[PDB]
């Protein structure tokens, strides 16, 4: 009887990591929780989150800068209920949303199942989970600022070539799989790793036909698919996609942690564990006002501080930013328009 | 032990010249285009046999985009040898070898071993850095030099062995 949007909302209030949940229930939650996508926040919001499920029910949670939480359920029969949520220590509500907080310490989560980091699929899945939990914001100075220096953004097109077909990517909540990402790769004019996008896409966006092809190959609802086509036909949709892959977004966070990341790299290379170096999980949404928000995740293996030695987990970097209107897909143009905000969290397998 | 020698190697150079590709070719004899970029530092181990001696190589694969340089530089002073890679189809990448060598001058051990590698030498159509232009530069600095193709395996193996022998000789 009870919708998805509602099920999930019960969970988040009782608490994701609540000990009274059977393991089989935890998996069924992580399934509901991954529908959550970050989206353009309004001016007083610390972050806004949205979920549209297959049973036709949606959910919109928003957290204000004063860290006040408000949810909105939309039943499959279009009823608009609005709940006030309180986050505390038994639920850790605030920690189980994709939101950037101003904490005095980098946030630490515990994986909810045995995502034992052996291979690629293990890692991706864990990043799949961590992408939906909170992160602590990290400031940069002139030297660690991804957008400063002599050549900011110089690598996005290379980064975009390597990333597409190897990322987990969602537009307006629609999962764009590898095949589709690979069509999108060709759709931007980035067929080979040494190119820039075509003068035609930079100016007019992806062609309608290309967009429809990509959206057909994608998993997701029919209505949502349509929003994806309309999204892709914008000069700014090319800007959003390409920039989300910028490698140096990760510099503020590694500055604080790389020695531990390298330690994990070595630990694993000695056991012949074929574990990727990094995983990317992007999430881009256009509001029904035209607002383009990018939330881009990089997961990377990391060793716990030398207090719980030989334990290994994942470091997640979230980069959030709006792509304003008329910001065309150009390096020179990205450097002066886009204003990223970097944040991180450490997740360890409760195991 | 279980190895006669333990050498630390560093790959260095502009982003997208092929440093990871070269490393994965040397360590696994595969070439694929299904990997995201190098965030921070990557690490691979491979053992080789040389003069009958078993040598264990510890190869650190750095990210080459500028912002990453400060993190990257912390890895130099550990290395027994540093490989500077550029893309032969890409002029600006060769032009930057000068600085990378300055980074080695600034950060690595005072008598580290240096190799120079010109990658993507299978793309003969778009090739813009000729053997003679690079060799002569490398010659002027007493640095060994090879063109390689991680895609074709061309001179990839040879590269690391030359580096290895060069370190071996040094101790
Ligand atoms: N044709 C060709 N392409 C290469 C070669 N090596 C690298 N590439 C291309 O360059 C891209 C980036 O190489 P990569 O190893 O990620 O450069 P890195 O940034 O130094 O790690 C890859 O996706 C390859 O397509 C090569 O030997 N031949
Ligand atoms: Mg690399």
């Amino acid at each position: 009887e009870m919708s998805c949007a509602e099920k999930l909302l019960k969970v988040l209030s009782f608490g994701l990591w609540n000990p009274t949940y059977s393991r089989s229930e935890r998996q069924s939650f992580q399934e509901l929780l991954t529908v959550l996508e970050p989206v353009y926040p309004l001016p007083n919001e610390l972050g806004r989150v949205s979920a549209r499920f297959s049973d036709g029910s949606s959910l919109r949670i928003s957290v204000t800068n004063s860290e006040s939480i408000e949810a909105e359920i939309r039943t499959p029969n279009n009823e608009k209920i609005t709940v006030l949520l309180e986050s505390n220590e038994q639920n850790r509500l605030l920690q189980s949303l994709p939101i950037d907080r101003h904490m005095p310490y980098i946030q630490v989560h515990r994986a909810l199942s045995e995502m034992d980091l052996t291979d690629t699929t293990s890692m991706r899945n864990l990043l799949g989970f961590t992408s939906k939990l909170s992160t602590t914001l990290i400031p940069h100075n002139a030297q660690t600022d991804p957008l400063s220096g002599p050549t900011p953004f110089s690598s996005i097109f290379m980064d975009t070539c390597r990333g597409l077909g190897n990322a987990k990517l969602s537009l307006n909540g629609v999962d764009i799989p590898a095949n589709a990402q690979m069509l999108l790769r060709d759709a931007l004019g980035l067929k080979d790793t040494h190119s820039s996008p075509t003068r035609n896409v930079i100016d007019h966006g992806i062609s309608r036909h290309d967009a429809e092809q990509i959206a057909r190959e994608s998993s997701g609802s029919d209505k949502q698919k349509a929003e994806v086509v309309e999204f892709l036909c914008h000069p700014e949709a090319a800007t959003a996609i390409c920039s989300a892959f910028y490698q140096s977004f990760n510099v503020p966070a590694l500055t604080l942690t790389h020695e531990r990341i390298s330690k994990a790299s070595e630990y694993n290379a000695e056991r012949s564990l074929d574990t990727p170096n990094a995983c990317i999980n992007i999430s881009i949404s256009q509001s029904s006002d035209g607002n383009i928000y990018v939330t881009s995740h990089t997961g990377v293996l990391i060793m716990a501080p030398e207090d719980r030695p030989n334990e290994m987990g994942m470091l997640t970097n979230r980069t959030s930013y709006e792509v304003p209107q008329g910001v065309k897909c150009t390096i020179d143009e990205m450097v002066r328009a886009l204003q990223p905000r970097y944040a991180a969290s450490e997740t360890y397998l409760q195991n | 032990p279980e190895y006669d020698y333990l050498f630390k190697l560093l790959l260095i150079g502009d982003s997208g010249v092929g440093k990871s590709c070269l490393l994965l070719r040397f360590a696994d004899d595969t070439y694929t285009e299904s990997y995201i970029s190098t965030i921070g530092v990557d690490f691979k181990i491979r053992t080789i046999e040389l003069d009958g001696k078993t040598i264990k190589l510890q190869i650190w694969d750095t990210a080459g985009q500028e912002r990453f340089r400060t993190i990257t530089s912390s890895y130099y002073r550990g290395a027994h040898g540093i490989i500077v890679v550029y893309d032969v189809t890409d002029q600006e990448s060769f032009n930057n070898v000068k600085q990378w060598l300055q980074e080695i001058d600034r950060y690595a051990s005072e008598n580290v071993n240096k190799l120079l590698v010109g990658n993507k030498c299978d793309l003969t159509t778009k090739k813009v850095v000729d053997y003679t232009t690079a060799k002569e530069f490398a010659d002027s600095l007493g640095i060994p030099f090879l063109e390689t193709s991680a895609k074709n395996a061309t001179n990839v193996e040879q590269s690391f062995m030359t580096m290895a022998a060069e370190i071996k000789k040094r101790m």
